[PDB]
This record gives C-alpha cells, structure tokens and sequence, in this order.
C-alpha cells in the first residue's frame, strides 16, 4: 500500500523535526529494504550512541548484563553492586523462567545489592562488598556462587572488585563473578552481553577442564534461549524427542553446573545470535566445539531447524527429526486452520532489542500476515545483514528508534497490530492499534517451539480482533 | 502438546506429564541440585529464631529492598507540571528503568527523556550532553518545560547542573527565557521520595527566589498544596473534591492525575493538565502552604518557610477520620470557610460503616510498609478500627519518623504489641512474619513473595497480602484508588473487612470438616 | 478449654481434639450417619451428566431459588418516597422478614409496618385491621405518606384494599387529604421485581390519575427517571450525577439513597431524603419517562405510556459501553444538552481500562444469575469485554426476555456457547457448573454454597463466586458500589480482572511447583 | 439510675403518642419490676395479639415451626410450603449449626419450596406437593424423612396436606411431617413452637416404642438447644465431661434417629423452656421420663446447672459435677480478671424472643454489668413468672414493645450497651449505643457454657470498649 518512494518520503518527513546535528546523524539509522541492493554496501548504520534528548528505547549495560545474561542463572546470587535503584527497577521485570525453592536454592526473582549510600561513594564499597558475601554465605548457605552486577559508581570511583571477587572465592570455595556491567559504558544493552559473555569465559568457564564427564554422542547446549514463559522448555523438548541429550541452557532455568559442563557438548544451538554468539565463538577457538544458528518461532522454521541440526549428527538423528515434525503436523494445521483466517492480510511493525525484529517474521507469515516495518533497539550491522533476507520488498527499517520516529511512522503505515515492549503498548492502544508486547509475551507464551505457536496464533488473534478496538470513538463524535 | 480447542499457556502446560518427566531429568542429569530433604531442612531454618537473628545481624547485604532512588521521585514530580517533560541528565538505562516501573504501576504512557552520558563524559563531564540534549528534547517533543534531574553517574562525576544549563543559553541551545529548573537528585542519598522532594523545591525556586519583592502573604487569598510522592489517582482528587467542595480556593503544586489516565479515543496526548507555570509564579501569594507528607517534604518546607514566609500548619497526611478532621478543620480556618453538610455527611457515613464493620476488624494483626508518611497513615487508620500493628517497616525511615509514629502508638491500647523498623528490608519482615505471625500484611506486589514463603511452611502459617501501596503491577487498576480523606478511609476500611471475610470463608469451606461455619450472613 | 489471651470463636474451637472426640462419637452412637463411603458416593453421582438430567426434570419442587416475593419490592419501591411509611396490609411475619434481609444487605435500619392479621381476619377480611393500623402507624411514625401493599393471606382472602382504605377515611381513622397509595402485590405472581412496578404505579396513579385535565406534556422541561428495583447506592448516585454534569433536569421517581445511608452521627433519622409528592403530582408535566429496568416495569410503563402520555424511549438499562452511550445520547436528544466533555472523557477512560486488561478477560467463562435487566446488562458487558457467559440463569425471567437476549448472544462470536436458562434455580445451576465448568460465578451470597460444592469434588473444579447482585450478606459494604454507566463498567472490568489474577496467583503459590508462573508483573 | 417513679413516668410520657385504643392495650404490656408483689397476679399482659401499624419485631408462626424447631433437623429435608418468599428469608439466617454433607446427607443450610404460583392458589397444592415427595426421593436419596412446612395459603385455600403426608410416607418408607405452621394462626413466633411440638408428637417420636435399644442410667437428651454458633456443642461437652450420655440434642446438630431414641432416655434437659416445654411434658405423661430446667450462660449457673443435673443421679456423677467446676475455674477466673475490670459498672438492655432476655443476665452480672431494662417478643405468663427472681428491683419491662417505645426507653435509660436483633442493631449503632446482637451471637459465639463465656466476656468487651464509639460527633460541631 506504499511504494519505496513514499516510505522515503516518510523519512524525510519525519527528520524535519530535528535540529541539524541530530537530523544528520539519524537519517543514517532509518532506511528502506531492497534486496536488489549491494550485499556489501550497509543498508543502515547501527550501533552508535544514542543522541542526548530524543527518548531512546534504550537501556544500558547492567541491563544486558544483570538483567538479560547472569540474572535467570537461577542457582547462584546476583549482587546489584551500587545505589538502590537498579536493581529495584529491575526486580523480577523480565519473565526468565526457573525450577526451584526461592530463598533456599534458587534466587533469581530475589533483589541483592549492596545499598550504597554516600559514605561508599567517597570512601568506596570494597569493604562493604566483602562483609555482603560473608552475610550472603550465613544466609544462603545453599547458593552454589555470586555474580557481582556493577552499576555505574562503582568504575567512577576506582573500586577493584577483582580483587574482592579472588579472595572471597577463595575463602568460600565458590565462584565469585566480578563483573564491569556499568551503565555508562557502551551505547545500549549490547555492550552487557558482551562483557557478561567475557566474565562467563574468565571466571566459570574453564572450571572443570581436566575433569572427565559422562558424554554421548548427542550432547547439545541451548545457547542465547531466557525461557520467557517457558520458551527454552518448549524448545528442549523438541530436541530430547528427537534423541539429543540437552546438557545445558544459557540461560533460562540455568545453573553454573550445567554453565561449567558446557565445554563438554558436541554442539552449541545459538537461539538468541546477538548476545551469546561471542562464548560460542570462544567456545568454537579454545574448544572446537561447532556452533549453529536456529530458530524456533513459528511451524516453518522450527521444521528447518530440526533438520539442521540433525544433520550435523547421523541418520538416526535425520529420522528423528522426520517423526517429531510428523508428530506436529495435525496440531500445526489445526492451528492455522483455527487463526489464519482471522489474521489473513494483516500487517504489523514490530520494534525489539537484538532478536526477535527478525526471529519472529517467519510466525507471523505462517498465519498470513505481513511485516511492513521491524527495527531493533541496539542490533550491530552482522542482525541487519540477516535480517535482509527474512524481510519482505521495500519494508521500513529503524535503528534505535526516537519516540517520535515510531509514533510518525505508525501513523502513516496504520497497520493492524504492533508488537514491542512495555514502553510503548499504552502508547498505540490510545490510537485504537493492537498491541503485543514482544519481549514480555504480554504475560503469555511460551512463544518457542510447537506448544508455543498455538499460543502465539491465539494471542495474535485475541489482541488484533479483540471487540474493545472498535470502541474508542464516541458515537455523538462520529 | 496442545489441544487446539483448548490451548494452555505455560501454566498450566509445564504441568502435562511429558514436561514434568524432561524437567525432573533437566533436574537430576544436569543442575547438580540439593537434595529435595536438604532444601526442605534449610527452608524450615530460614522461618526460625535463630534465623531472623542472623538475618537482623546483617550490616551490609540488603535483600528485597521497600524502597527506590530518588530521581524516579524527581520524574513524578516534573510529570505534574503542565507541558513538562521530565529529563534526566546522565545515563539513559536509569531513564528506561524509570519509565518501565510507572507504566507498569499505571498502564498508562510516561514520557521522560535521557541526555545519554556514556564513557565519553566520564572525565571530562556532560556538558555536551546538557546542551544537544536540551535543544533536542525542546524541538522533539515541544515541551513548554524541562524539569532536570540526575542520574548517580552524573552525580559522582560532580557535574555542575546550573553552570551547564545557563552555558545552554549563553550558547543559544535554548532560549533564554525557557523554563529549564534542576535539582541535584543522588540516588545513594534517601530515597524516591527524596527525590520528590528535591525536584520539588527546584521547580519553586526557579520561579520564586528572584522575584519575592511584589509577593504579599495571603493576597490571593488561596491555599497552596504539595501532595508529595503519590501513586494513587484517586488520592489528587478526593483532596481537589473536597475542597471545592468546601469552596476553597487552592492550587495544586504537582498535578500529575490527568497525564496519568488520558483517554484511549484515538489519540495519543504527551501532555495532559497539570500545575501551571503562573501557578508557581504566584504561589508565594496565598495563604498559606499545606504539604501532604510532611515527612519528605523537608526541604520544601525550609524554602516555603524561610522564603515564601508561609507558615506551614503542621499537620499530618490526611488519612483516617482524626487526620482528615484536623486537615478539614486547620483549612476551615486558613480560608474562613466553613465545612459544609456535604462533608460532615460523609463523615458520618465513614462513622457508621466502622460501627458496622468493628467486630471483624477488632484485633486483627497486621504486619505493613511503604513510605513513611503513607505507612503512619495506615498505623493511625488501623488504631482507629481497633486493629494491632504488629510489624510497622520503613525502609526509607528516620529515626525522628520512628520517634513520632511511636508516640502515636503509644495514644492506643492497639499499640501495645507494635515495633517499627527503619533500614529494614522485607527480607526482614519475612523473618518477622514467621516468628511472629500476623493476621495479614498490607504493601505493595513484592509482598506476594513472602506470602508464597509463608504457605510454603503451610496453609496455617499463610499470611496474606492485601494490596495498599506502591508498586502494585499484578493487579489492574488499583492506582484508581483513594486511600486520603473519609473515602480513602472508607475504601481501606471496605478492603480490609472483606479480606477478613474473604479470607474467613476460605478457611470454612471444607465440607463437613471446617463448613459448620461457612455463614451465609456475616 | 480456652486460652484466655487467644480466644477462640466457633472456628477454630470445635477443631481442638476434645471435640472432635465427641462428636465423632455423637455421629457413631447417636446420628445413625450413612457411611462416608456412601455419602462420598451420593456426592460424586450429584456432580454428574446423569444426574443433572434428573435435575433439570424436575416438574414440582425448587431447591435454592433465585428469586424473592412481590412485597419485599414495594417495600423497597416506598421507602424511595419522602417521609414515607411501607405499610403491608397482612400477616406481621412477612414484615419481619422483609425488614431482616434489607438490614443484612445494607447494613441500615429498614422502616416497615404490618397491620398484623391473624386467624380472627382469616374469614371476615382485615378492614378493622386497616382501620385501626393507619391510624397506628400515622400518629407513631408520622409519615406524611403511607404506602399500603399486601401479604398473600389478604390476597387470599380477597381483601378489597380500595375500599378499606376509603372507608378509613370516611370513618375518621385517618384524613381524607392524608396520601395512601396502595398495591396489590401477590407473592405467587411474578417476584420482588414485580411488586416494585405494582408498587410504583400505584403511587403515580395516587397523584397522577384524577388530575390530568391540567398537564402538559414537556412543560416542565424535564425528564422522569423511574429506578425500578435497585440495591446499589452507587446506581441511584451515579444516573443522578451524569444528568446533572449534562445540565439536565430531571426527577429520579423513588430515591432511597438517603434513608439506605444515613449518617452515624448520634441520632436515628427514620425518614431521609426521598421523591417528594410535589415531585410526582407534576410528572406528567415533564418532556418524557426513561425507565431505567424496563423488563420490571412492564405495568408502570402502560400507566406513563397511557395516562400521562409519554413515549417511553426503547432503552435497555444503562449497562456497558453500548447501552451507556445510548442511553446518554437518548437523554441529549430529548433534554436539548449536549453529552459533556467530562463525560466524554470518562467514556474513553473506560475503554483505555478495557484495552489495558483485554487479555486477562478475552475468553473467560462466566456462569451468572440475577433479575432480568441486571442480568442482561452483566452479559452485554462481558460480551464487550471478549468473555463468554455460558450459563444464563434468570429465575424471574420470561420467554420475552429470554428472546432478547438470546439475540443479544447471537450478535456475538462470545455468545456461541451461551444457553439462557428461566424457571430454573441454584440447584440446577449447580449442576451445569459441574458438567459444563465455567471459570468463575457471578452472582450473589447464595453462590457461596456452588463455590464449596465445587470445591469439594476437588481443587481442580473449584468454581469462585464473584459477588455482584442482591443480597450480598457475607461481605461488608459492596451496597456502596456501582453497576451503571462507565462509572460502573470500570468497577465490574475491575472485579472481574482482579478475580481473575487473584485466582491465577492462589493456583501459582506453589513453591517449585507452580510459582514459576507466579509472576510479579501482569 | 432512675427510681420506679420515673420509670412509671417514662412509660406514661411514652404512650402519650398513640390512639386511645393502642394506648390502653400497650399500657398492659410494659411495668417496672418489683419482686415484693403479688403471688398469683401478673406483673405484665403477655402473648397476646400485636397491635396494626405499631411495628412490632414479632415474626410468625412458621418462623417458630420452620425457622426455629424443625429447620436445624440436619437429615430431614423441610419443605417451605406455599409461595417463594418464607423460605428465601428464611434460608441460613439463623446460624443453627449442624456437621455434614450438605446437598448429600444433611440439608440444613438449602432452600426447599413448592413455589407456590397463581395455579397452585386456585386449584390447591395437593398434587404439586404430591410429586415434590417423589422429585425429592430421587435427587436426594439419603435423606432420612421430610417436613411439610405450611405457609399462609395452604390453610386459606383448604388444602389436604395431612392425607398427602400418610399416603406418601407409607409409599417411600420415611416419616413425613405435614406442619400447620401458616403464620395467620397464633399472635408470633410462639404458637409455632407449639404446632411443631406437636408434629414431632403426633408423626414422629412414638416410632421405635416397641423396639430395645442400649440404655444406661446416664442417658440424657438436651431439650431447646439451637446449637446457635455450637452452643449445644459447648454444652454438650460438659455434660459427658460430667459422665453423661447425650442420646439426642433438640433441635441444634440433630438427627431424626436422636429424636426418635429420646423416649429412651433417662432426663430430659430442657434449656429453651419457652419452645419445648410441650413436648418435655408430653414425654413426662406418656413415657414417665422427668425434665428439668437449667441454665449455661455463665460461670454461676453453669455450676448451679451442673449441681442441679448430678443431684438426679447419684453420688459419683455429684462428685463428677464438682470435679467439672474446678477444672474451669482458673480459666473462668483468667476471663474475668481481664474483662470485669473493663465492664464493672455498665448497663444494658435487652430484648430478645422468649429465654435470653432472663437467661443472660447472670452471664452479664458475673462481669459487673447490671441489666437495667429487658422484654420479650413473644413470651407468656410463665415466662415473666420466672423472670422476676432474676431481675433488679424497678427494672424496666417491655412485652412485644413497638419500635417507637424502644427508642424512647433507651433514649431516657441511656444504657452504655444494647443485646436484640438484626432489625434493632444499626438503629442504636446511630445513637453511638453499643450494640451485640442476641439472636446470632453477632457472628460469633458459642454463648453457652465455659468456652462460650469466654467468647461472650471478649465480644461485650470488643463492642462496648471499641474506639468507633468515641467519633461518632464532628469536632467542629463540639
Ligand atoms: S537476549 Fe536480548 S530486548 Fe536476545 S536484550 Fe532483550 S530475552 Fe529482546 S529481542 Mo527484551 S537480543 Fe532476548 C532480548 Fe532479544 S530482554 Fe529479551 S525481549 S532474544
Ligand atoms: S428457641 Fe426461641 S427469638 Fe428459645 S424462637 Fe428465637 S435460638 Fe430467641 S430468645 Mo431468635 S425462645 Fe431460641 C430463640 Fe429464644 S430464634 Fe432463637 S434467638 S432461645
Ligand atoms: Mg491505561
Ligand atoms: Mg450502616
């Protein structure tokens, strides 16, 4: 319904709002899909700062770290290092799903930190730091170790919590994680991911390298999978029917052991590309274990996965994979036959972190609807190359989206649902638009795997022909 | 696997047997997990004696704090403000955190910006950042003010907020003449309301303390009122209904109910009422100054005294029927006018359903926390229906606040069983809940979890949570609530009695076992 | 025995062991109980297809009905009149009756008389009785009106009312000029609801029907409000605010808000507030009559449409979105006032609420009772809200009705496994909510008993009562609530959300069972 | 504290307000107690019929039949005869308590009606209640036996219940009870007593008069105990602490097979005198089997009760009622050393039914509360006769008193606590008068016994001393 010249036009529009310095820099993050283009030329830039004023979506690096990679590790303790507030704000807002005691042997919806007050600001919190895992160790006696989450002050004022982290391992006889997850260093979550991947490889990894384990020819890890109601557990399953033997997720319903077993497995599965791919790599150098990219949301793609990965081992594998598609099938056609008649020609704009812009493109078509625009908060230029292919002709594209990019570019494209997060649902509901958070589930899901699709499809259809979207205009104003 | 016609979602589907046995070998084969009997020893230990004094020992380590930092006050604050945007100089994850926990205690839109501070400014500070962001904010989303706060980074570097904002004008960032008040807003220092308070007292210097010359005391003959840090709805505008109810005239410095509940009509509105700049520029003029919660609003109070010259009544947070009394009686007297039948009225209602209710409410134990003008509120409230409170938890208290609210304590026979905590976290009142168990607790969603602790020892040791506070996010709509004036009182009141009786009913609907008592009629 | 500083009521005492002793042996010695395995039998053969089949023939006998008699709603009707005594000429029991379940519903002293007739009246009439009790009750209660209805004795008996209350007059036990309407009302015809509109139209043929060579219709320039049978204090508030914020002017035909909610303030006040006879006397003069309950106000309706001339507006009780909206634009289009901005705001803050918890309501399963209006604006509003009321039972209900709403589901996609049920009573209700398991009830205290049969075939088939109706006995001051307009739609959406989430956390607070889905956020 | 002579005035200011006729009937109904009087006059009319218009909380004679007698038989299914209504108010409004299976074995807390329509008016309700016996044999086959509860219409409109009973018993081999409760016959409550007195007479209690069972000679039945809040249950517990055997309870927690053993036992325990005297006497003629009356609210007459009870047997259950008092006497001693001190002083009136406005003031006196006015809705002469030995001297008198006399009587008496019903409770609440309800405990209780007198002692406390009392006048209208 708009021509590439049009959504161009769009653009320009919308840049005319800025001053000339931020105009400059964000027409560079907002562009148009052609696949007819130079598969070595960028479509878009990405990965850059934030400009100062124009209400980015974004988060920061104790976001990545804390929030996204250590925190759902459900059997250690994760300290919010610093003032009070991240670690409140951050207090069991993302659904990482786990098994366990709560306050006994898992932790992971709990709030550790260590308070600072002004007297740790001028005299430091090293001192402070090293009493907290005393009184952790008499009061969790059953935490298997600690992950200390640094928020900004701790870098600024010249703490060396390294040097805490060693000798406390080393008095306790447990993992004691120093991470420098500060929120003023990068431009976003990504930066998080990358420094939590590093503290993983530098302090847990190598733990259990002369140790013999028990293995078999079938050893997977689930890698980049937070289980977000459950969508690693839907996924596992898929996987144990087809005969391989799951010996760790990273890092829904995960545990250091499962963490420290991992160099052990004849295969890495990378779900979630962007945050996990640097220990996959690491894991390929020192390990050689191999490492391969799949995707679990939607029928298509779940069937394309299985078969990948199943050739990576033998025929017996290969048969597997055919049986738990066909076992699928009856459910996957109800499914359809169920909701795509509903969802039939309906077009959506999603906007997510590092991920799903793309991963979920694939559902969406397997119930007829289209993407018309997607974008990612703080994707790096090797997701905007994946992304080209998943992508529809001529499909708006944004980077770090402005707050009043996204509202412009909704009001022209006027499409039938929008699935983002929780900063911008109230928004487009106030516009008479469905809405669906995409990082939440909206408090639904699992999304992943076979058991995920259906409920993806019924909550698609409950949100975009809900009764409640043909009531927002008063009928003595019509 | 699914049934299509009746799909089930992570609960109750992770039940279904095949789910169950892969998550028992996840268990067994993988996560080197405490044995069932160990994890069940240690659970019983963390509900002992021994255990909460180990636990009360602690000098360094919190656990579920009941508490936030201070620029997510100085947000609510600035939202208040009529075409304001709220912005915060430092790093921007503060910002995004910030946002989430409003919108998701409101279901609502919040709109708040970040000058994003990054490794660049660490040195040498966020100068640049002050000046694009200011002029970026201004274009972007038209603001008629931008209310500045900061983020600890910004804070520890010791950025000099004033120096950056008159460096933003002198180099034509944004005009001169724009509104750009600040306040420095650490987050290691107090808490959320601190915060509040802070922005607060910016906002009423920025456009008072320069122009105090033509200001007369009492000459627009209105009351000026400072709500404070207020989550609640209903709160603004049972204290607006009341009086103009009395036909007071008034202001309201901090008027955020309207930007926090626009109509879904098709439109989105950024910006929605609020306090007026020309309400502030003539506040001095009124009456008087009656702040709301007294308790963190010292430093506004320093400046209204020492500046305005208004000599603010003390009074507490007008909850409960002696509070609201005194609030309606001490604003009779500012204004001259007189309290009229429709108020006396309702008071008398909110007499007749306590005389009505009393003898569920008589005795009942309450463990409770919040902020401190909110949580001694809700102590006088419960003394007033007969009920004890037990366990009273402050996180962000003082030791002046304790002093007054055991005072108030000790005016009751109700009191008699009562300890305050301040620095205490709920980890803490977990302890508490099981060594000396309550009927109820009242707070915020982060209850829900020592509630799940407590059942977990067993349905007899269960304390249940009624929800009163901030945040509550697993509910939906309860920051339409009143908790201030006779309804306020009479909603809390209505809250209570019906847990009890919800609760009452839960515990007498065994058949033939507990049922004898399961009465129609209560 | 008792500890004296924990006193135990009849729960939890005849718990302690001592008791549970003896009666075990009371049950084993004396009762002759059937074996448990028998009664466990019995109990699962009432939970079946089978049986429900043997339930629903039942041609005879009513278990647990789902109604009340015809006086117990011209009581109600009356005492919506100014100093206005009810008066129900009959049997004194009835009175007590009817007075005890108004005080347990509101919690408010109900003014009632009865003219006490007895064996002696049982052949020769109670004329003596009506005689001698108006001129009682006038000079004890000095009401300035009393409204005469009937118990079934004196419907038995044929007691010409007309006459006995003429005669009264003529025979000097009262004034000829003192107003005395009166009503047939025989509670083996139609129910509460029908006494209501018996009632009702008695009273405006009192004032009405011999004097209107006068009246012009419109001329007055207002419109009549007729409530029917209402227990909700917030209904009767909530119409008279919206038409005031229009500016419409109206007069709401029986108004007991007052005399349901006086003040505890030292004093008894027998009589308060009330339609004034002036009021009635000149409604003929007004522009048109909106009946609020139509499907009860079937006789009224005839009088106004008849008498007074007035085309009754086709308007469904002002329930939900659809139903508020055509009421307030009927209302517009009669009075000449625009629908105001504040209502129009009001409107789109329903529906935001409606958009922010769609998804906890899209499919729900509802099972709901009540009278005919009630009823069908509770389903209206679920099918609005995305949920599906399954089972629709009405006691009170007619083949008109049911045929409307019978279309109302079939306009739906959320009606498709909806089946309308009248005649029928809680213990057929009890059934479908075994055989065909909704989510919740919606209903009033008598679902209590369905909640605890429920849940002993086990947790997994526990249905929870939400109470919205009359009567509610076991909970404290939901009198005080709303149903109508958007005022009321946003405390149903509210009710039933919270239902919702509350249930989802009880079956989530299993501690590594179920609580990895006991989510802090929804 | 006002003299006799004040009191007189009081009742005389009070009448003024009514019609010669009323006035002179009422002026029989109300006196002041003097116990230096007459032997064989009445101190006060009583039991006779209410005057119109006046609103007297008097009920009607199935009250006393459905209501009050025969609705607590647990196991028997009782039929509200007639039209809708009777039944609808009357459904689980008293809380006489009852263990079972609701819905299954026991039927207490359900609402059976015929329903009574316009059809059933005119042509009779023979056959309706003809196939209800049989709808109820089907759906509710472990009931024991069926009551026929008759409603005002069922006299007025000559129908045969009594003929439909025998017929159907004799069909379905259980007990059917046709009751002529209509609420036109009698003046109130009282005459229901009787009528159901007598069908337990006349259809049920002779049953087993030819069959052995297995008696002692410590067999007792409690006769009039309602079980209102367990109050037989606390009652119960005592006697067999005592070294009795409790055969049957009348009517609270009873059993059809507990009625039908009782011309077995070897005492008749009568507590509600007013409600079941008639069939007490009856199975003194026929069956030879005594009845006494006692007493269980408070410590002083449960002793005296206790005492009472053990002089009709021997020296070992004497021994036994003695061992009994001393066992409870420090917990009796505990509750009023808490309690008196905050109640010594304090006055209340009283109206109730037929027992507890004399039954109680013992309870109230061993808490240092004085009883300065009391009534009855529906007493007889008897009544008053036995109240006059338990009241103060120059205490106010009130028989079937009328809403108007009751407000002025405490308006003048100024009592600091009130104990009536549901329809007087919120009048006083008003007034700023404490308030308990006598009837249902308030929802609380038991009342009888030594754990009731606990709970009794906790309950005026908690009313009488609560804080809402003192808020009752706006400060700026003192
Ligand atoms: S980790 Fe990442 S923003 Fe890959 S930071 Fe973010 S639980 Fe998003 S698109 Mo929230 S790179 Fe996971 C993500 Fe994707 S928290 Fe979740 S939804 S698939
Ligand atoms: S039976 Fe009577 S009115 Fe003796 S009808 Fe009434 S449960 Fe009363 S004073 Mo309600 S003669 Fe029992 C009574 Fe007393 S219902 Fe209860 S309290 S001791
Ligand atoms: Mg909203
Ligand atoms: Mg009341």
């Amino acid at each position: 319904k708009m021509t590439r010249e049009e959504t161009q036009a769009l653009i320009q529009e919308v840049l005319e709002v800025y001053p000339e310095k931020a105009r400059k820099d964000r027409a560079k993050h907002l562009a148009v899909n052609d696949p007819s283009i130079e598969q070595s030329k960028k479509c878009i830039t990405s990965n850059r700062k934030s400009l100062p004023g124009v209400m980015t979506v974004r988060g920061c690096a104790y976001a990545g770290s804390k929030g996204v990679v250590w925190g759902p590790i459900k059997d250690m303790i994760h300290i919010s290092h610093g003032p009070v507030g991240c670690g409140q704000y951050s207090r069991a807002g993302r659904r990482n799903y786990y098994t366990g005691t709560t306050g006994v042997n898992t932790f992971g919806t709990m709030n550790f930190t260590s308070d600072f007050q002004e007297k740790d600001i001028v005299f430091g919190g090293d001192k402070k730091l090293a009493k907290i895992i005393d009184e952790i160790e008499t009061l969790f006696p059953l935490n298997k170790g600690i992950s200390v989450q640094s928020e900004c002050p701790i870098g600024l004022i010249g703490d060396d919590i390294e040097a805490v982290a060693k000798k406390a391992s080393k008095e306790i006889g447990k993992p004691v994680v120093p991470v420098r997850c500060e929120g003023f260093r990068g431009v976003s979550q990504s930066l998080g991911h990358h420094i939590a991947n590093d503290a993983i490889r530098d302090w847990v990894l190598d733990k259990r390298d002369g140790q013999s384990f028990e293995s078999t020819p079938y050893d997977v890890a689930i890698i980049g999978d937070y289980n977000i109601g459950g969508d690693a557990w839907s996924s596992r399953i898929l996987l144990e029917e087809m005969g391989l033997r799951v010996v760790a997720q990273w890092s829904g319903d995960g545990t250091l052991a499962e963490m420290e077993n991992t160099p052990k497995v004849k295969l890495n599965l990378l779900h979630c590309y962007r945050s996990m791919n640097y220990i996959s790599r690491h894991m390929e150098e020192k390990y050689g274990i191999p490492w391969m990219e799949y995707n679990f949301f939607g029928p298509t793609k779940i069937a394309e996965s299985l078969r990948k990965i199943a050739a990576h081992f033998d025929d017996t594998i290969q048969e597997n994979a055919e049986r738990v598609i066909a076992k699928y099938q009856p459910m996957m056609e109800a499914v359809i036959a169920k909701y795509r008649p509903r969802l039939e020609g309906k077009k959506v704009m999603l906007y997510v972190g590092g991920l799903r812009p793309r991963h979920v493109i694939g559902a969406y078509e397997d119930l007829g609807m289209e993407v018309v625009g997607t974008g990612y908060e703080f994707a790096h230029n090797d997701d905007y190359d994946r992304t080209i292919k998943e992508l529809g002709d001529a499909t708006l594209l944004y980077d770090d989206v402005t707050g009043y990019e996204l509202e412009e570019f909704v009001k022209r494209l006027k499409p039938d649902l929008i699935g983002s997060g929780i900063k911008e649902k109230y928004i487009f509901q106030k516009m008479g638009i469905p809405f669906r958070q995409m990082h939440s589930w909206d408090y639904s899901g699992p999304y992943h795997g076979y058991d995920g699709f259906a409920i993806f499809a019924r909550d698609m259809d409950m949100t975009l022909n809900n009764p409640c979207w043909n009531k927002l205009t008063p009928p003595w104003k019509k | 696997s699914q049934q299509v016609d009746k799909i089930k979602a992570s609960y109750p589907l992770f039940l279904d047997q095949d789910y169950k046995d892969m998550l028992a070998k996840k268990r067994d084969g993988f996560e080197e997990k405490y044995p069932q009997d160990k994890i069940d020893e240690v659970f019983q230990w963390t509900t002992t004696k021994e255990y909460q004094e180990l636990n009360f020992q602690r000098e360094a380590l919190t656990v579920n704090p009941a508490k936030a930092c201070q620029p997510l006050g100085a947000v609510l604050c600035a939202l208040g403000f009529e075409k304001t945007m709220p912005y915060v100089h430092g790093s921007q994850g503060c910002v995004a955190y910030f946002r989430s926990y409003f919108n998701r205690h409101f279901r609502e839109p919040v709109s708040c910006v970040s000058d994003s501070m990054t490794e660049d400014a660490a040195v040498f500070g966020g100068q640049q950042n002050m000046k694009d962001g200011l002029q970026n904010c201004k274009a972007t989303y038209k603001p008629d003010m931008i209310a500045v706060s900061t983020t600890c980074m910004a804070e520890v570097i010791g950025d000099d907020l004033n120096a950056f904002i008159n460096n933003s004008k002198k180099e034509g960032f944004i005009p001169d003449e724009f509104p750009v008040p600040f306040a420095h807003t650490p987050s290691f220092v107090g808490s959320h309301v601190t915060g509040w308070d802070n922005m607060f007292e910016g906002i009423a210097r920025y456009f008072t303390l320069k122009s105090m010359d033509d200001k007369v005391v009492g000459s627009n003959k209105k009351i000026n009122i400072v709500p404070g840090f207020e989550t609640y709805l209903g709160n603004f505008r049972v204290i607006k209904r009341m009086l103009s109810e009395m036909g007071v005239g008034y202001s309201l410095l901090s008027d955020p109910e309207e930007v926090l509940d626009t109509p879904a009509d098709g439109q989105f509105r950024m910006y929605a009422g609020g306090t007026t700049q020309e309400e502030m520029k003539d506040a001095p003029n009124a009456l008087n100054t009656v702040l709301l919660q007294p308790w963190h609003l010292e430093k506004t109070k320093k400046f209204v005294e020492g500046t305005w010259k208004h000599e603010v009544p003390k009074l507490n947070i007008p909850m409960g029927l002696d509070w609201t009394d005194e609030f309606l009686m001490k604003v009779s007297e500012i204004s001259g006018q007189p309290i009229p039948a429709s108020l006396t009225k309702e008071r008398g209602r909110l007499v007749d359903m306590m005389t009505d209710s009393h003898t569920w409410l008589h005795g009942k134990r309450f463990a409770l926390w919040g902020d401190p003008d909110f949580v001694m509120g809700l102590v006088k409230f419960l003394l007033e229906l007969g009920c004890e409170p037990v366990h009273i938890l402050c996180h962000n208290g003082n030791k002046r606040w304790k002093k007054a609210v055991d005072a108030i304590l000790a005016a009751s026979p109700y009191g008699k069983n009562a300890t305050v905590y301040i620095g205490k976290d709920l980890w803490h009142l977990r302890s508490l809940v099981f060594t000396d168990k309550p009927d109820f607790m009242i707070g915020n969603s982060y209850g829900k979890f020592i509630q799940r602790d407590t059942l977990h020892k067993g349905k007899e040791f269960e304390v249940p949570l009624i929800r009163i506070g901030f945040p509550i996010f697993d509910r939906h709509h309860l920051h339409r609530s009143t908790t201030l004036g006779y309804e306020g009182a009479m909603q809390i009141l209505t809250t209570l009695v019906n847990s009890i009786l919800e609760r009452l009913d839960e515990e007498t609907r065994g058949m033939q076992a507990t049922d004898y008592n399961h009465d129609l009629v209560r």
